Order: C-alpha cells, then structure tokens, then sequence
C-alpha cells in the first residue's frame, strides 16, 4: 500500500497499527516499516512506537476507623514502553533513545543507507545523507528516560518521575511531600490535598506521548513470521496525606504501589508478505 | 471497602 | 470497563 522508493532499489513498505484498551487507558499507535533492499542480507523493520499512556492519576478518601483525614493520590512514578520478542528468527538491532536521557525535550533520528547501514543521532535535522530516516519526538517535563533493558530480544525504556518545580523549590521524586499540601480546611474534599492540576506537569496530570523506535532483523530465508509484544503502562506510586489539626500535614509514600499496570499486545510480522496483523 | 471513589 | 479490575480499590 504505502510504499517509498529509496534509491538505490531499496524501497520501505509502511504499514501502521493502532490498538487502544480503555481498561488500562492506553493506545499504541504503531508505525512498522520494512526495509526492502536487495543489498542486505537481512530483512529489517523499523518499529516506531507511539500513541498515548494515561496518568491514571487520581484522588480519594481512605475509608476505615482512623482514616478519616487520611486521603491518597496515586500517581505515574514510571512509564514503561517495551518490545519483547522470543522467535528464534528475529533480533533487534537497534533502539532510541539508545542512552539515558535527561532533558525535557527528546528529539531523535535513525538513519539507514543502503547495504543494511543504520545510524542514529540524538537530534532532529542532522544531514541529508540517509536513504531513509525515522524521528522520535517527546516531551517529558521533570521526568528522565533510561533504557531498562536491551538486549537482542528485548527492549524495555523507563520514563521516571526526577525533579519537580515546586511553590518551595525543586523537590525530588523520592520527597514523601511531593505534591502535598493543607487543604483550606477540614471541610472534606480529597483533591484538596493535594497540589492543583496547574502545579502538575503534563506526565503528573494527562499522561505520556511515547515516541520510541527499535529495529527487528531477520534472515532472509528463516521463517515468513515472527511474533512480538508491544507493552505501554506505568508504574504507579501512592502519596498518603493525614491532616493532624495540632500538627499539620503528615505525608506517606507508598513508592511502587501499583507496578507493570500494563497494556500487552501481540502483533505478527510477515516478511514475505510484509505485513502486520495483531494477534490480542 | 478500605477506599472511596476514584477523583479525576 | 474503563478501569482495571478492582478500581484501584474504590
């Protein structure tokens, strides 16, 4: 269907998949481009993950005999975006981010020439030297990015919650009072615990954009197919606020709370035909 | 239940 | 159906 002529022979068929759960309030919209070039020795599809993970980020009261001014927020401490495979006719070959990355914005680009040539730079704009390149692009606002695993069935970035810009400075992910605050006073109300929606950055408050890329490579000649999973999700973490009338607000982290709350999917890969399907 | 409902 | 099961606990 989509199909670009690359030079040199070379051509990308592009395909894209999209599959959302509103139970775990996540939607992959997935980019798969073959790599179809006579000069290689291997098939190649470049995976380029993107969509949307939920914050799941919520409020409540904490019910039971000395709860009662004990109320919670759960919030994402961590995104999680993986590509997993166990086919013996498939590795990845490449990943980006490849390294850790700190800075709000993340811009990124992979580059392939002709003859099974990759090449990846941690910016966007860079050269016009490539037969065809894929971008990443996100933002990431007091959260930092760091490869979890990779090797050459597995991929797995971790977006965590780093510093944040607060009323009283900058406070670390790991400060038991972030987001904490009096509520005007004793007059119920959860949400009043806890910093306003204007004081949460987008990660805290919406949710996260991944834009994350991996290449999968295959012999020529193995198997038609190949089977791997796409997991989107976070890890949630619970801030506990009790309001002490003589001695203020005490705060509680329950840090990792709710772990791999996550969306799997299964997509096959046929590279002979060059197409995708999901599996469930 | 140990929880109320979930706030947005 | 817009939740996991349990709510989070609510």
């Amino acid at each position: 269907t989509n199909i670009e002529n690359i030079g040199d022979g070379a051509e990308v068929i592009k395909r894209t998949e999209d599959v959302s759960s509103k139970k775990w309030g996540v939607t992959q919209n997935v980019q798969f481009d073959f790599v179809k070039d006579k000069k290689y020795n291997k098939d190649a599809l470049i995976v380029k993950m993107q969509g949307f993970i939920n914050s799941r980020t919520s409020f409540s009261d904490v019910k039971g005999s000395g709860y009662e001014l004990t109320k919670r927020m759960i919030w994402p401490f961590q995104y999680n975006i993986g590509l997993t495979t166990k086919d013996p006719n498939v590795s990845l070959i490449n990943y980006l981010p490849k390294n850790k990355i700190e800075t709000t914005d993340v811009g990124q680009t992979l580059g392939y020439n002709i003859g099974g040539n990759f090449q990846s730079a941690p910016s966007i704009g860079g050269n016009g030297s490539f037969n065809y390149s894929k971008t990443i692009s996100y933002t990431q606002k007091s959260y930092v990015s760091e490869v979890d695993k990779q090797n050459s069935k597995s991929v797995k970035w971790g977006v965590k919650a780093n510093e944040f810009v607060t009323p009283d400075g900058k406070k670390s992910a790991h400060d038991r009072y972030l987001f904490v605050q009096s509520p005007n006073g004793p007059t119920g109300s959860a949400r009043e615990y806890f910093a306003p929606d204007n004081q949460l950055p987008p990660l805290v408050q919406s949710g996260f954009n991944p834009s994350f890329i991996t290449t999968l490579s295959h012999e020529k000649g193995s198997s038609d197919t190949s089977e791997f999973e796409i997991s989107y999700g976070r890890n949630l973490d619970i801030t506990y606020a009790t309001l002490f009338p003589r001695t203020g607000i005490y705060a509680e982290r329950k840090h990792n709370a709710f772990v791999n709350r996550n969306f799997v999917v299964r997509y096959e890969v046929n590279w002979k035909t060059h197409e995708i399907k999901v599996k469930g | 239940g140990d929880y109320g409902a979930n706030l947005e």
